């Protein structure tokens, strides 16, 4: 079947080593094109755990988190931790969308527990210091599209848009 | 945008007016005016940043340039405020003022063909409607409001409300020519409700006080350190002043119940400041407190740097009046009943009350005092003791015997500020006080006088002495 | 001719939510602005008419113009009063011009989206437009068709789109919206008040102090009597598309910007509102 | 301190078993006073499982479950499938705000896993048929709230709202 | 056991040995760090005896003295003319209090008789003339606080305080 995982954008990155698949199937989700990125997808009532960030459920409508989408399991040593879905292409709150998908592909969030020992108070977070750009382009714009730079020099394009497409709420503490 | 802190407050004896003049009316009640706590805040605000430009530049700026320089964070013509305010009074659902009837018919009776002034009084426990043409007939009626038998008291003995009563007690009914009996009707039904929704006074008014900032205004050139003197201003305002009518004498004095910060970067140095005062043991920890803050916005805190912004504007000395905090006037006593207080203060500040009187005599000065320190009063030059004598009691030139001198008070020679301090009605008083409680039982009397701009280096040690025998006499 | 203008208050009374009453306070508004006039044996000589009672009132025998000034001053609090207790919500004729325009939309093969909003304080929209503007120097935005007061279709759409910009950035933003070279794909209607508890307008007062005032010098409070929308109010509008992937962001804006403001000076709490309900119709 | 249930209302009777304390402290956070409910608490992006009843995390916007704020513990018999959670009181979005909150509190909401075995497409459903509200005050307004046949004499109050708020979304498989 | 003993600061030489012991345990009340002094005392209602220097009690709450409650007791051929006194650490009219107290503390308070065969006409006195500024730099500010010089290289704020803080009323017959 069709699987895609679901990766944080913070200014945060435990971003490295989670999951495993890189290329896996002919095609991809999240696009970066000759226009900027696409098909960026958004969790609202979530705020990522900047730490080794992972999706916390919150319940706040406020809250939100932005990440894109690349197809994989994560490390299969899961299944206990990260969230598993089966959505009709339909339900998903895909932001700059180019084409849609089969009307069925599951997703995989880092997922945990609400921690009910604390406080979660949230703050607001974007992607300035232009030089966590460039890490994330080296972290994930490279490790997943290492198209970019051999074939897509619209790197002034997709500095842009990160700075204007993934702003999220994080836990701070 | 975000919510920046939250506040639990509570005042006691609020007099909040709405349209009507009342905190009740036929539509809705409001206890609490959120356009009061952010007008406030700015009157506040000012009023600390030129404490703050004296006791290091010894320069003030007019209001209109404060404001300027804080629109970043309060607004003005040309940009949002970024701080919003959301009162929440717990148990503010609907309620109003509802006359569910009063029986006349009597006093229509009584008022025909005639001209007289129907003067209410509402002591005695039942509403009586004095006539000056000479009758007192006592009216039934039944409202929503439940006069609590205390606050009919708190009205009674307190000179100051009975004083601001006579504006909500008569009119003055002319039945000479055609007078149907419905529209009299009409007439002192109104007067009924104008009359008993003064009364809707309550103790120990609670409310919520959220604060939202909007991120997108970015630090722009120096917004945080302008906002924390913004939230600095605050506390300054919940320590020592009042929402609503009349906070110069007490009534609607805030008290802090809970702060909670949830932007520690912004406001945790506020948020434990505040927590310095959910628990006041003595009066001597609270004024060392209440220096203790005064003191750190003074020189440790944030520092001269976006007072050399080259926007502010110093004041004319002769054409502006501005108040600023001074720190040596700040007496406190615990109080042990409330209501007592409040009544007292009459006494400290009436030209005959007998508490200035116990403590100032020749009766000049006092009036010249009260006149420098008491707000506008009603002077006239009628009867010799306006003539000289005060005029006297206030040259900047001319004699030290008094400790008080208005800057451009000149003998006869009065071209603004004699008029400013003789003929302006809408004056506040310098002498102000308030009343503090906390977590715990304890209650204490703040004493304070702010200092103005028309004082030419007023004697700082007299009027300090005279401020703690105030303070002693009426509590 | 001048007696409408002495019966105009009488037909505010006994009317109530059956006069039109952008003209009615139009017309109101010159007895207001030649009250003085008005009170020259000029009252007609009615008996239920308002104006007999200032009449009757005695304010400053002294000064004839000081009295005729505290008794105008009166009178505005009196025509405020008025107007917010006896112009009532009858929003009978609002459900059914919701239902017919919801029924014409699905003939269109719309999806729409219906969302009732109730006021939570008392909320002031179209504080600059006229309506009372020559009595109060302040407005309420009002139909005079509908005979209601209401929230423009693009303030709206302004409110929701200044937030998914500040959300999902401006290019998201005009990919919804549109720009000055694609048209947007959501259509908004006005807002109407559908239902209400209680009064539909209320009196209230801003009495600024200290606004473009020098020193305590300026001070003088200049009070400002205006009528809000009362709290408790239910407002009604319908959002209506044919694109289905754009009603994500919509669903998920509504409910975030009525909790901040949504008329005037919502900086000091007055224009709050709920999110009462949302309906959902797909074009099937 | 204080802590409080998630109960949402869904048409069906599988919301019974659901309680472990009546009151607990002196307080609940749903008040009903003599004009019907108060403090609705929304969940978005969840939709009920009717099949034995409960919250499935999806991921639109489009989906909520509201329901109310009863003061408790669960069941006792729970650590696998409900999801507690502290918040400060601030970051629920409460329908018909009528008090103040106490600015942090802990909540459990009935979870359930998202069961990645069947696309989980879900559509909206309004709570009619008001035998099933008559029954549910009965149920959750007889069995908590028992001031109905206390003091309340208008009951038909919260049938007005029952018939006209509580909506929600189900999967509906 | 915990005592301490009032010292004044006039504007005469009745203070360079008054009492036995300046440190006793480990940190004084009155401290200098940074920025001057602080935890000031002032007693109000007592004059100072400037001639066999001591405090002489007049009912005037217009009426002050300052001084420093320094760690001691004096000189062992006393305790028949001092005010000692056990105060609960709120009683006491701090000024610029930094650190919180230990809720019981006794003073030996400088006392005269109230010499009653004259009435006690007391002028106001400030402190400047820095000659005796200088005196007291290192008379009354080296023996109990020898930090002078060697930490507070900025014994001149020590100063920037004096200029303002202390005063008091003296009878100068």
């Amino acid at each position: 079947s069709t699987q895609r995982e679901y990766v944080f954008i913070p200014i945060t990155n435990s971003i490295t080593i989670d999951v495993k698949i890189t290329i896996g199937g002919s095609d991809h989700i999240t696009n970066i094109d000759e226009r900027g990125i696409h098909n960026v997808l958004v969790i609202t009532g979530y705020a990522v755990d900047e730490k080794n960030g992972r999706l916390v459920p919150t319940l706040d409508p406020c809250d939100y988190v932005k990440g894109i989408l690349v197809a994989g399991t994560p490390q299969q040593a899961q299944s206990n931790d990260f969230l598993t879905l089966k959505l009709p292409a339909n339900k998903l709150y895909l932001i700059r969308k180019k084409g849609n998908i089969s009307d069925d592909l599951k997703i995989y969030i880092p997922y945990s527990s609400p921690d009910a020992r604390n406080s979660m108070k949230t703050k607001p977070v974007s992607i300035s210091d232009d030089t966590i750009v460039n890490n994330i382009i080296k972290e994930v714009f490279d490790k997943i599209y290492n198209i970019t730079q051999k074939e897509k020099v619209k790197i002034e394009k997709v500095k842009e848009d990160i700075k204007e497409l993934f702003s999220y709420y994080a836990l701070e503490q | 945008e975000e919510l920046l802190m939250s506040l639990k407050l509570k005042a006691l004896y609020p007099l909040t007016g709405g349209y009507n003049r009342h905190s009740i009316n036929p539509f809705y009640e409001e206890l609490v005016r959120p356009t009061e706590i952010k007008g406030l805040w700015r009157w506040w605000n000012r009023v600390l940043f030129n404490t703050l430009a004296y006791s290091t530049k010894g320069k003030l700026y007019t209001y209109e340039s404060i404001d300027r320089l804080f629109e970043d964070v309060f607004g003005s013509e040309n940009k949002k405020s970024a701080v919003r305010l959301e009162v929440i009074t717990d148990e503010g659902n609907d309620n109003r003022f509802e006359l569910s009837y009063v029986e006349l018919d009597k006093v229509i009776d009584c008022l025909r063909n005639y001209k007289r002034k129907v003067s209410l009084d509402f002591i005695d426990n039942t509403l009586i409607a004095e006539i000056e043409g000479s009758t007192k007939i006592p009216i039934s009626f039944k409202s929503n409001l439940d006069i609590d038998k205390i606050i009919k008291d708190l009205v009674h003995n307190n000179k100051l409300l009975s004083f601001e009563l006579l504006g909500f007690k008569s009119v003055e009914i002319d039945a000479t020519k055609i007078s149907d009996k419905k529209i009299l009707k009409e007439i002192l039904r109104d007067l009924i409700t104008n009359y008993l929704e003064y009364f809707n006074i309550k103790q120990e008014v609670t409310f919520t006080l959220n604060i939202y900032l909007d991120k997108s205004r970015e630090h722009k050139q120096n917004f945080e350190d302008k906002l924390k003197f913004a939230l600095y201003s605050l506390l300054v305002f919940i320590l020592l002043g009042g929402i609503g009518r009349k906070t110069s004498r007490g009534f609607g004095s805030l008290s802090i119940i809970d702060v909670k910060c949830y932007d520690n970067s912004i406001c945790k140095k506020i948020e434990d400041l505040a927590k310095n005062f959910l628990k006041i043991s003595s009066g001597n920890e609270l004024k060392s407190k209440i220096e203790s803050i005064l003191d750190c916005i003074k020189n440790s805190c944030i520092d001269t740097l976006y007072i050399e912004n080259n926007i502010l504007s110093e004041i004319d000395p002769k054409k502006n009046v501005v108040y600023f905090i001074n720190s040596d006037l700040f007496e406190v006593k615990r109080i042990n009943d409330k209501e007592k207080v409040l009544a007292n203060i009459y006494k400290a500040v009436s030209s005959e009350g007998c508490c200035i009187k116990s403590i100032i005599t020749d009766k000049y000065v006092r009036k010249s005092f009260l006149i420098a320190f008491g707000g506008y009063r009603k002077v006239e030059k009628d009867k010799g003791l306006d003539i000289g004598f005060i005029k006297n009691y206030l040259c900047e030139t001319c004699e030290t015997v008094s400790s008080f001198n208005i800057v451009d008070f000149l003998l006869s020679e009065g071209s603004f500020m004699s008029d400013y301090i003789l003929q302006y009605e809408h004056r506040n008083s310098l002498l102000r006080f308030k009343l503090i409680s906390d977590n715990s039982n304890n209650s204490y009397l703040i004493g304070y006088i702010l200092h103005s701009s028309y004082f030419k280096k007023i004697d700082i040690k007299y009027v300090r002495c005279i401020l703690e025998k105030l303070t002693y006499c009426v509590i | 001719a001048i007696d409408f203008l002495v019966n105009i208050l009488e037909l505010i009374k006994e009317k109530q939510c059956n006069i039109n009453l952008f003209s009615a306070i139009s017309l109101t508004s010159i007895v207001y602005n030649n009250f003085g006039e008005f009170l020259s044996n000029n009252q007609s000589y009615s008996t239920n008419n308002p104006l007999l009672k200032y009449h009757i009132i005695i304010l400053n025998d002294k000064n004839k113009t000081k009295d005729v000034e505290e008794k105008r001053n009166i009178f505005k609090r009196e025509v405020a009063e008025l107007i917010s207790r006896n112009f009532k919500l009858d929003g009978e004729k609002v459900r059914n011009y919701f239902d017919s325009l919801k029924e014409v939309l699905k003939s269109l093969k719309y999806t729409i989206v219906d969302v009732e909003i109730t006021t939570r304080t008392r909320a002031l929209i179209g504080v600059s437009t006229s309506l009372g503007k020559l009595i109060f120097g302040s407005g309420i935005s009002f139909d005079p068709y509908m005979n209601l007061p209401y929230i423009p279709a693009s303030e709206i759409k302004g409110i929701v789109r200044s937030y998914i910009e500040g959300k999902l950035g401006e290019q998201e933003a005009e990919e919804i919206f549109g720009n000055e070279e694609r048209e947007g794909n959501v259509n908004f209607t006005d807002a109407y008040p559908t239902r209400s508890k209680d009064f539909l307008f209320v009196p209230d007062v801003i009495t600024p102090h200290y606004n473009g005032k020098k020193s305590e010098a300026d001070a003088e409070p200049r009070p400002v009597i205006h009528l809000t929308i009362a709290p408790k109010v239910t407002f009604r509008f319908l959002i209506y598309y044919k694109r289905e992937d754009v009603g994500k962001p919509i669903c998920d804006s509504m409910p975030i910007i009525l909790i901040r403001g949504l008329g005037a000076r919502s900086s000091v709490g007055y224009s709050l509102f709920e999110l009462r309900k949302i309906e959902v119709i797909k074009a099937a």
